[PDB]
RNA sequence: CAGUCCCUCCCGCUCGGGAGGAGGCACUCUGGGGGGACUGCCGGCGAUAAGCCGGAGGAAGGGGCGGGCGACGGUAGGUCAGUAUGCCCCGAAACCCCCGGGCUACACGCGCGCUACAAUGGGCGGGACAAUGGGACCCGACCUCGAAAGGGGAAGGGAAUCCCCUAAACCCGCCCUCAGUUCGGAUCGCGGGCUGCAACUCGCCCGCGUGAAGCUGGAAUCCCUAGUACCCGCGUGUCAUCAUCGCGC
């Protein structure tokens, strides 16, 4: 035992978030804090934390689950905009923290598109989140 | 042997069980394996209507409800089995879809 | 609502505790067989409150008065 | 408190209900550790008492309290 | 191991409870009780866990699925399939009178699940009436 | 964030009660409401759990639920979304039981590093005092009207001090720069002490007062 | 610190706060909650940082950025107006320049013998839908805009 | 991988955690039948009657519980503008066909709802969770371009078997630093999408700018009794389109 289902997912997504600042294939491009923003926000960032929590966030679920979209990624606890004095309906979110992500798992091959039409995990997709949990595995499992 | 789903939709309560273990009657005229019918939910349609024409005041509106209650029976049987089975399916009060798969 | 009852159950378990008095009981599973069969059924809720009567009424002639 | 501002009674028995009001119902008290130390009185109490509880008496001297009837 | 099997329902979370010999697995839904955010409802399950599995816990494999949409009803539902679990292990009904500790929910359930809504005199809810002022 | 989620985890396992609280250090000396302050609870005093068996199953209710519930009360009708939002857990709690058990816990921590005692030691201390002892019912047979004394309910006493303690600890809160868990903690203190400045003491006393007046 | 003063001007002598960055470029008109960020980006200052304590550097950068958009870079539905009094293909708004592009479409619209623009000079809405028995009790319509 | 000889995948501190197919029907569940609750039994009060309280066993109880079910008639209640129908009238017409308009005009008043007034907070991020239903010029997997509205390619499904679909409240950490604003969305400009012959008058939705009134409500008034109210989202209907509506979860 070392797999994801073993550990807390909160350590593993924030862990994967600081090493992919280390591969470093993956960065903020210009673009996406600018106004590409998911939905609109009171404030919008300009930190490196939003897209690197966005990236290895989607990396995590395709490994738990089957086949993730990129429809069913739009909101996962909220993702709406502002219809006035109507109430709030989900809509469709940014691009530029979604698809723009999983297009360069597809540059480090950590996730791919399967001729199946999907998405799925490598084992080079699991032998990155699956070293992160063997330096702890003692304030993980001191409660299991 | 060809396998039948025998899918039996029926809108009365005492007209399911008894198309679904006396359909076996039916169907057997050669040599069958048959499997005993599993209940599907009940799939729920409902329709509200005012009653009111005019709508005024307080009113009180009707909800109706039909409750469609399914079973699904599966036969392993000859082309003849089946047949019978969809040789007559009688005034619906049940409806008799028939999938055919080897 | 309240715990009364309309005379309609009080009328049959009436009639059956008159035919044969002493062959009823004040257990309830013994006067759902000498009962079932003699009662008017149009459901078993009904069935049971007609079998209530005929046991209760058992018991009231050991008290020393019987409807 | 530990002895209140009160006068610690309990509830001997509950007689019945006064007012038409409703909305007051008497009960019967000994007091063994506020003012009397063996004293019956029939108090005025208001809402749910039932026997054993304990009430904390603010009478003890006025002693204006009404008898009749339950209706 | 051997397998012991029952089942819990609160609230129309249904809890599909198996105990077996282990090492104190707790899983429910595949994930770790060590994932739960919110603290209200992961202080419930934790209750048979000093209240009816003391010593059992870090010796046994507890896994359940748990299927509703709830989380004190997921909480609760999966807390009667654990408590029930845990004391048919041991073999002891000294544990079934640690379900007197608090508010029957621990092998007695509810009667009374749900109303469905009515028209009324045409407003939403089950019960209800609009305010009336009409001049 | 994981590691503290454990550790949050195992202190209500060692055994503590809530959070990090013994139930056990208490200062009840008050007889009324000794059998309706509910020391049973070793883990979680609010749930779910609940009862409507009967009027005094109601202060059997364990005091925290009871308290949750009261701090709960004030929020209309809005709506709550992420959106950006707003405002929505009112001014004194929109949402569930299950955002006022939060406060509750938050409120207990701000209030045991200052008093140097468990919030319920302080709590439990501010119900007996700050529930007042006397009330005047309107009772007339015959025709005559008479006002005389009449002695609360101790189910009574216990409703109308939470009530109070809330719903003072909120009026100074309203449009303000306080952490509420502040503002609640603040109010326990000055109505276990029996002081006029806060809002559960000046109600004890205007109850009995007219209640002696019109006696 | 990291000036001596409290209040600095940037986006021309128009005032920036002693709260926060973002509000106070919301606060100038023609610079937004959102645009406030995609000239902060650009010029470089932190998102989460207290205004009124600038280098002189940067109140250089603001203006320039605003003036011609697109050099810097700025989307073709980000910037300001695209596609300007039909036949103009971009510019930008800053406070002077909105009060006059607003004033000269609706003017125009006036001139062209609208329907939407008779509405306006009466006062009313047009796609603000209902001007029924709202505004009630003899109040304000509301309408732009800011004055606090 | 309940439980497993078998079988394919990943990681390992190689102890051990998860899933598919053979396989299994145990369990969870589904609908059909059966049992269980009736003051049946026991004590108290009571005419020994009717009935009221208490106790025991139990999953539940003393109409268990929530709905359906509503007499003769009346308020000259409402619908001849849904259909039927007495009477009377109309016949290039009060008929018939068509294009365009209006029902949302507005200084206001009243009926019914909603949004909302910020630190009990918002943003940002992450993690745990649904249920009723509906679905073939329809739901739309998944894949790409667009912040988006939407478009392109395309799998399966006429349904416990596929799709919408991950609910939302919830909670942890940071950032913010408490103003009529980063609150609040009014109004409006410019850019664009969609339907239809067409959305100025009367559509919705997005992005950028704009950012109003409102800062806790006087007289006075309304709702509800338990899985109810307080409170949160979701689905469905009508259906090209207007939802802060209606029905339901």
């Amino acid at each position: 035992m070392a797999t994801v289902y073993d550990v807390p997912g909160d350590l593993l997504v924030e862990r994967v978030a600081q090493r992919l600042k280390e591969i470093p294939e993956i960065k903020p491009p210009e673009w996406a804090p600018f106004v590409k923003t998911g939905r609109h926000k009171e404030r919008l960032p300009e930190q490196e934390d939003w897209w690197y929590y966005r990236v290895a966030s989607i990396l995590r679920r395709v490994y738990l689950d089957g086949p993730v979209g990129i429809e069913r990624l739009r909101t996962y606890y909220g993702g709406r905009k502002n219809r006035g004095h109507a109430p709030e309906k989900f809509y469709k979110a940014g691009g530029s923290i979604i698809r723009k992500a999983l297009q360069q798992l597809e540059a480090a091959g950590f996730v791919e598109k399967v001729p199946g039409k999907g998405r799925v995990i490598t084992p080079k997709g699991r032998s990155f989140l699956d070293k992160i949990a063997t330096e702890l595995k003692k304030e993980l499992e001191e409660i299991i | 042997m060809q396998k039948a789903r025998i899918k039996i939709a029926s809108t009365n309560v005492r007209s399911l069980d008894e198309v679904a273990n006396q359909i076996k009657q039916i169907a057997e005229r050669t040599g069958v394996r048959m499997s005993g019918p599993i209940p599907l939910p009940t799939k729920r349609i409902r329709i509200t209507t005012r009653k009111s024409p005019d709508g005024e005041g307080s009113a009180t509106f009707d909800r109706w409800e039909l409750r469609v209650h399914k079973r699904l029976i599966d036969i392993e049987a000859d082309e003849r089995a089946m047949r019978q089975i969809m040789r007559i399916r009688v005034p619906e009060d049940v409806t008799i879809e028939i999938e055919l798969i080897s | 609502m309240g715990k009364i009852r309309q005379g309609f159950i009080k009328r049959v378990a009436r009639e059956l505790v008159n035919k044969y008095p002493n062959e009823f009981t004040t257990d309830f599973e013994h006067n759902k067989k000498k009962v079932q069969e003699l009662t008017n059924v149009t459901s078993k809720k009904i069935r049971n409150r007609i079998a209530g009567y005929v046991t209760k009424l058992v018991r009231m002639k050991m008290e020393g008065k019987i409807l | 408190m530990a002895e209140d501002e009160g006068y610690p009674a309990e509830v001997i028995e509950i007689i019945g209900r006064t007012g038409t009001t409703g909305d007051v119902t008497q009960v019967k008290v000994r007091i063994l550790e506020g003012r009397d130390k063996g004293r019956v009185i029939r108090r005025n109490v208001r809402g749910p008492v039932r026997i054993g509880d304990i009430l904390i008496l603010r009478e003890t001297e006025r002693e204006a309290r009404e008898i009749k009837s339950r209706r | 191991m051997r397998i012991i099997q029952t089942t819990g329902k609160r609230k129309t979370a249904i809890a599909r409870a198996v105990i077996r010999e282990g090492k104190g697995r707790v899983r429910i839904n595949g994930k770790p009780v060590e994932i739960i955010e919110p603290e209200i409802a992961r202080f419930t399950i934790l209750e048979p866990l000093i209240l009816a599995g003391e010593e059992i816990w870090n010796s046994v494999d507890i896994d359940v699925k748990v299927e509703g949409g709830g989380f004190m009803g997921q909480a609760e539902a999966a807390r009667m399939a654990i408590a029930r679990a845990l004391v048919e292990w041991t073999g002891d009904m000294s544990l079934k009178e640690k379900f007197m500790k608090y508010d029957r929910t621990m092998l007695v359930g509810d009667p009374r699940r749900t109303e469905p809504h009515k028209p009324n005199r045409s407003t939403k809810g089950p019960r209800a009436k609009r305010q009336k002022s009409y001049r | 964030m994981a590691k503290p989620l454990n550790e949050r985890f195992f202190i209500p396992h060692e055994i503590k009660v809530m959070g990090r609280w013994s139930t056990e250090d208490v200062e009840v000396r008050d007889p009324s409401l000794k059998p309706y302050i509910n020391l049973e609870p070793r883990l979680l005093p609010h749930t779910h759990g609940r009862h409507a068996k009967k009027h005094f199953g109601k202060a059997n209710v364990h005091i925290v639920e009871r308290l949750i519930n009261k701090i709960m009360r004030s929020g209309g009708s809005h709506y709550k979304v992420a959106g950006h939002f707003m405002r929505r857990e009112h001014r004194s709690l929109n949402s569930k039981k299950v955002k006022a058990y939060e406060v509750v816990k938050e409120a207990f921590k701000i209030i045991e590093q200052r008093t140097g005692k468990n919030p319920i030691q302080v709590l439990v201390w501010a119900i007996e005092n700050a529930a007042p002892r006397e009330d005047t019912t309107s009772v007339m047979f015959g025709g005559i009207r008479y006002h005389v004394a009449v002695d609360i309910s101790p189910m009574r006493r216990l409703d109308v001090a939470l009530r109070n303690i809330a719903l003072g600890a909120s009026a100074k809160c309203y449009r303000n720069k306080m952490s509420f868990a502040e503002a609640l903690a603040e109010e326990i203190i000055l109505a276990a002490n029996k002081d006029p400045k806060s809002y559960a003491y000046s109600k004890k006393l205007e109850i009995e007062r007219i209640a002696e007046s019109s006696r | 610190m990291a000036n001596f003063r409290h209040i600095v001007r940037v986006a021309g002598v128009d005032l920036d706060g002693n709260k926060q960055l973002r509000w106070a470029l919301t606060a100038i008109k023609g610079i937004g909650i959102n645009f406030a960020t995609m000239v902060c980006r650009v010029a470089g200052l932190d998102p989460f940082m207290k205004a009124g304590y600038l280098t002189d550097e940067q109140v250089k950068k603001i203006e320039e950025i605003l003036a011609d958009p697109v050099a810097h870079g700025i989307p073709r539905w980000a910037v300001n107006r695209p596609k300007d009094y039909e036949t103009g293909r971009d510019l930008h708004l800053i406070t002077a320049k909105l009060d006059m592009a607003i004033r000269e479409d609706i003017m125009r619209l006036r001139r062209i013998r609208a329907y939407r623009g008779i509405r306006h000079e009466l006062g009313l809405p047009v796609r603000g839908q209902r001007t029924r028995s709202n505004f009630r009790r003899g109040q304000t319509v509301g309408v732009s805009r800011k004055k606090k």
